[PDB]
């Protein structure tokens, strides 16, 4: 039973939150980060309203929490080409950067845990990014897989424990 | 006489297209009835199972 | 597919025999070819369809302050609340501010504010940037009522700095002129006005304008740093909103009412009040109501039966089954519109609905512009809308339609003394919805008869008919206009670089074409 | 969504409730014709993803310099004049050092011979740069064995005996008249052209040493062989290139632009259509697409006949389409047997109007293992199958004279040595043949029912064929490629430029 220390943390929340002091700075402030829906993702916005829960494919939701730069992603870092990087969910991307800076802020080089028994493990679900450019479904298929948002960690970091 | 009882449920399961047409009303159960996470849980509700599912 | 479109022209056609080589088909085929002539006037109407919309974006990592920052304070609120902040975080943020307090009639005046400037910034060097605080302040103008202290003084600022020859840009910021979402409050007019001005004045003097930014209501280091995040930052959007979720930048979007279920009947009843009702646009509202079966048409005009063309403009809208009623009255006199809603509008034909189109039209550069000229301009704008609105308060309305302008949506050169009024429109409109009443403010383009840089006419007939769309929706801020995209996102944006139709897909697949 | 699309799903799902609410009785007999029509408009766009077509894209090329020596070999009958003089010259005055083995056709078509000859012309010194074969541009056939072209058994022979001698040198075959990039250039040669459907495959099977093919027009030049040795010593990853009065070409494949347009020259059969390996696996769709069309009589042809493992099946399903057959066991190698069967199984009720050829002998095998005996046995069939029915049918207006080539002769594959050649000489016959204003049309025909290269549903390929035919559609390449992992696949084996043009294998590598 013994004490297990937590030496870094990675976080990108609402309300322009992309690390552990901005996420403080948000709750200390009593801040509200629920906003409109995102209007570059090809969302019917306007016409999914509806008050009427019992109302087929609409909502009676207007606002809620989001990353409004999900999207944005430093592929070429990981070595991933443009096209790879359109067809990979972005919840692989957000693992991939906030598991490169929670390494940084535990004082650890990540480079230096390539070959080290270092475990990933992660909570996620597939949501559906793919509803793809042209030589890149093979890319999309492991790029889509929720089993692979934490093995493309340990693949990119080269971690030998379980992932 | 497994209700109550410290048991446990590992699966290992993927989701699959079985819903993307469903019956009128039963959008609640389409909703469980597709999740991955409900696959373990499942098993726990109808049996009763007290460890992690 | 090209198969697909050969199926189509023998069903619009009613084409038959060809039909059923590409018969049961002789009762289908009229009432799909019915179906397909309606979807092509529903397309019609709906690419006329437009509104602006707050787009939330992500919040950047801001640069520092870059250079000495002059932030223009009005003297009403002295240092207390947004003049501490602001200036407290562009300290912070690597820059040297210099606070300069001005009193009400120094803002209004164009040469004296201009004294201040070079008086404050005399010893020190010449600003990078230039911070006007100066719409916060809500009063009116002394002697020019309909004139607002902020957009006075927002002029008086701007037509300064090109008499003083200064290089910094200038970033105008408001609180409350405009409304991102439901649950913020309906903006204020007053400082709606300032954003009119400002799309006017970033188009003629593009170095000189920088932006415009709103402000929440309370004051707080967490949005004065973000404010002074977005003026120093890299930059590209000149029309944004802090609020507690975040940033907000304006943008137009197409709003296509194929979808959207006709909401209530447009049925002309009673009496309806129309202003400028003898020509213009009012003049083609009379045809577009007296068409609908409506009940009595109240036009007014300031010539009234003087005007050109009412004498036999009554006699088409009576052959078409209306009563009538023409009569002279200025709306910028609230006796007049009293007793214009006593003695001209019968007890049989009770008041049901209100179409302000009446507007003078006083148009010149920013350079040129007066809180004189203004006046004359707002006081039937703005004055009589006002007017109009409070004396027909106890009165049941099915609608109050308020007539705006494309030069208040996005703005063109020269419309600086025409803009700032239909942007209080818009902002007055939805001070009456929170108040729950059926105001609705219209983004008109360019009518048929009364600049085609890609802004093509409207033809009254499809404007009247996305008119009566939308007030069948309770839509609440229409933008009805005809654009070729193609030619004006390109003519726009070279005039000044702007983001603001990234969200039309014609106008962004233009833009990168180039 | 849109209303238009909300109409549509109502019409796929057959759903008429749904059907007049997207829209404003005799609905009911208009929905299945109507979705019918939806499902062929879906099959057509499928089929238009299946047509491609050979094209020879002008290339620029700048005084390129020549290293090491450069081994010519060439037949000892156009030794001493022609082409071998030039291109020993252009070598020369480019830097090279030319070493012109003359060889004879018996030592030219054997490896042990040919390898012996190559040994003893480089000798003691030492080992070539480049191998400049010129063997190609022999127009007689082999001793005994008129079926295998001496073009053919030299190239096959030559990259064989260098394999055993193991030079390393890269071996650049040239030929002369093999391909047309102009269309009105010229039709070419089947001797040379089944060169190119070997050399495709020599250059995926031996990727080192196969450098590529290169075309040149007939009267020798000094311009011509200073732009032959630019090409070959060259910075040029161009494999398959033609040298022209006009400039340099190189082969491309590329996507035939969609038809979009009513096919107004409808395949009209009658008469009797002449079917050749009518009982296999291919003849048999071909059959029942015919019957199904509408034809009159079908001369199904083969080595079994009604012997056939499916022959009374097959008769016993074409019967009720509405059409007389009449199969027969008749070698289409044999000239004397196909005139005989051209008088007494042709009734004289019903001419021939259009002959099908798809006979072919099930052999295949890896470069090594090939010999001019085994090439006689596909060759006998294939080609010489074809010349026959082709030379007899003059005296008769035939409405079409289709061949089964395949995609081994159009990009190339490994292990089809003794495959494409034959299938690349059958393109050459086409436009030789349409220049002598007579109709045919050569069919590069994928897998019917690999890699990469998805199997072909009959229905859908005989479609295909058949709008092909409607069109003056003179060489159609039909087939089902995954681009996405054939490109790939193909790149890693040989690295080319071919496939340049097509958008959806230009990605695939990026």
């Amino acid at each position: 039973r013994e004490p297990i220390a937590i030496i870094g943390m990675a976080c990108r929340l609402p309300g322009g939150v992309d690390s552990p002091e901005g996420l403080w700075e948000l709750v200390d402030s009593g801040t509200d980060a629920i906003a409109g829906f995102p209007l570059d993702r090809g969302w019917d916005v306007e016409g999914m309203y509806d008050p009427d829960a019992e109302a087929p494919g609409k909502t009676y939701v207007k606002e809620a929490g989001f990353l409004y730069d999900a999207g944005e992603f430093d592929a070429g870092f990981f070595g991933i080409s443009p096209r790879e990087a359109v067809s990979m969910d972005p919840q692989q991307r957000l693992m991939l950067e906030a598991s490169w800076e929670a390494f940084e802020r535990a004082g650890l080089d990540p480079a230096r845990q390539r070959g080290t028994a270092t475990g990933v493990f992660v909570g996620a679900t597939a949501t559906g990014y793919v509803s793809v450019p042209e030589g890149a479904e093979g890319f999309a298929i492991t790029g889509n897989m929720t089993a692979v948002t934490s093995g493309r960690i340990s693949y990119t970091l080269g971690l030998q424990g379980p992932a | 006489r497994q209700r109550g009882t410290a048991t446990g449920v590992f699966v290992g399961a993927t989701a699959t297209g079985y819903v993307s047409e469903v019956p009128e009303g039963a959008e609640g159960f389409a909703i469980t009835g597709n999740m991955t996470a409900v696959t373990s849980g499942r098993i726990s509700y109808t049996l009763g199972l007290q460890g992690p599912a | 597919t090209s198969a697909e479109a050969r199926f189509w022209d023998a069903v619009e056609d009613e084409d038959l025999e060809a039909l059923v080589a590409a018969a049961s088909w002789a009762g289908v085929l009229p009432a799909l070819a019915g179906w397909r002539r309606r979807q092509r006037e529903q397309s019609a109407l709906d690419d006329l369809r437009y509104k602006v919309t707050w787009k939330p974006t992500a919040v950047a990592d801001g640069a520092s302050a870059t250079g000495t920052w002059l932030v223009v304070v009005p003297e009403s609120l002295a240092g207390g609340g947004w003049p501490v902040v602001v200036a407290r975080a562009v300290d912070q943020a690597g820059g040297r501010p210099v606070v300069l307090s001005v009193d009400a009639a120094d803002g209004a005046d164009r040469s004296r504010l201009g004294l201040r400037i070079h008086e404050a910034l005399g010893e020190g060097p010449v600003p990078d940037a230039v911070v006007s605080l100066l719409a916060l302040d809500p009063s009116a103008l002394p002697g020019l009522p309909d004139v607002p202290q902020a957009l006075a003084s927002t002029a008086a600022l701007v037509q300064a700095l090109l008499d003083l020859g200064l290089e910094a840009r200038l970033w105008c910021v408001t609180s409350g002129a405009v409304s991102v979402s439901g649950a913020d409050g309906p903006s204020a007019p007053e400082q709606a006005a300032v954003w009119g001005f400002g799309r006017v004045a970033g188009l003629e003097h593009p170095h000189l304008w920088a932006g415009l930014v709103d402000l929440p209501p309370e004051a707080d280091e967490r949005t004065a740093a973000r404010l002074v995040g977005v003026l120093a930052g890299a930059g590209g959007e000149d029309q944004v909103a802090l609020r507690s979720s975040g940033v907000f930048v304006r943008r137009l979007v197409r709003a296509p009412a194929s979808e959207v279920p006709a909401v209530r009947s447009w049925k002309p009843g009673g009496t309806v009040l129309v202003t400028g009702g003898t020509g213009g646009l009012g003049r083609q509202v009379a045809r577009w109501l007296a068409r609908g079966g409506a009940d009595h048409l109240l036009l007014v005009s300031r010539r009234g039966v003087d005007a050109p063309g009412a004498d036999e403009l009554v006699d088409e809208l009576t052959d078409l089954g209306a009563r009538v009623t023409v009569a002279a009255c200025d709306v910028a006199d609230r006796d007049a519109v009293q007793r214009l809603l006593s003695e001209q509008v019968p007890s049989d034909a009770p008041l049901t609905a209100v179409i302000h189109t009446a507007a003078v039209l006083d148009d010149g550069v920013i350079d040129s512009l007066s809180p004189e000229r203004m006046e004359q301009v707002l006081r039937v704008k703005v004055g009589g809308a006002v007017h109009l609105y409070e004396l027909t308060r106890e009165s049941d309305l099915s609608a109050f339609v308020l007539f705006s302008s494309f030069g208040s949506t996005f703005g063109l050169p020269g419309l600086g003394n025409y803009a700032p009024g239909n942007a209080a429109l818009e902002a007055l409109a939805e001070q009456w919805r929170a108040e729950g009443r059926p105001a609705t403010a219209v983004g008109w383009g360019t009518w048929a008869g009364g600049r085609t840089h890609g802004i093509h006419e409207l033809e009254p007939a499809l404007a009247t008919a996305a008119l009566e769309q939308a007030l069948e929706r309770d839509e609440s801020s229409p933008v009805i206009i005809d654009i070729d995209w193609e030619r004006f996102a390109v003519a726009f944006h070279a005039k000044r670089p702007t983001r603001g139709f990234e969200l039309v897909p014609e106008a962004q697949a233009a833009l990168e074409a180039a």
